[PDB]
């Protein structure tokens, strides 16, 4: 089974993927997520990256408190504490970011689907 | 919490 | 609260309308949602429809256990052992549907809205 | 049952 595995999925309302865990297999095609951010839906697995963390050289969407999303490429990875941070590049310069500051566009996240996807 | 897109 | 009321929600991953119940108030405006074919989500206010029954002339789509799906319009409601039944007329012809069978296009489902959205 | 792909 897949239960426990930190993935990347689709939320449908909005088209982004966001980091979070497969609770449970709940056939016909979908698993049970609970996303960082607390919510939950039942996904199919065609939506759903099996991917953590997020590989190197992959074009990402970095958030952030201060400044307006945009997309970035992932250029390292760095774990403390229990904790994963990504080392983004925009422009040329690099910064780091919670794992919950970063999301795949829709089309960042159907470009991985054929080496990371559930379906 | 981030400016991020609407959820 | 609405938790415990019968509702008709949108799949946002297919735009249709399911009948389904509310089980939690889940904040950021959503609503957990028991779908009645054993799913959940967590789904925005603004598409869930509460409604039920679903009205006498309202287009809806019909499903099938061994049949492909359209659609037709409600003439019929009958309750039996607590479960509710529809009656659907499509092109002269009337048949009968199981809640579940019964579904709303997300056109179907924008007709409902300022009548029954909770949003 | 059959239904929208979902």
């Amino acid at each position: 089974s897949f239960v426990g595995l930190r993935v990347v999925a689709k939320w449908s309302s909005n088209g982004y993927f966001y980091s979070g865990k497969i609770t449970r297999d709940v056939g016909a095609g979908k698993y049970k997520l609970l996303f960082d951010d607390g919510y939950e839906c039942d996904v199919l697995g065609k939506d759903i990256l099996l991917c953590d963390p997020i590989p190197l050289d992959t074009e990402v969407t970095a958030l952030s408190e201060d400044e307006y999303f945009s997309a970035g490429v992932v250029k390292g990875h760095r774990k403390e504490s229990g904790e994963l941070y990504y080392s983004i590049e925009k422009e040329g310069q690099r910064k780091w970011y919670k794992r919950m500051a970063v999301i795949l566009s829709l089309e960042q996240g159907n470009r991985l689907r054929e080496q990371y996807g559930l379906g | 919490i981030y400016i991020s897109p609407l959820k």
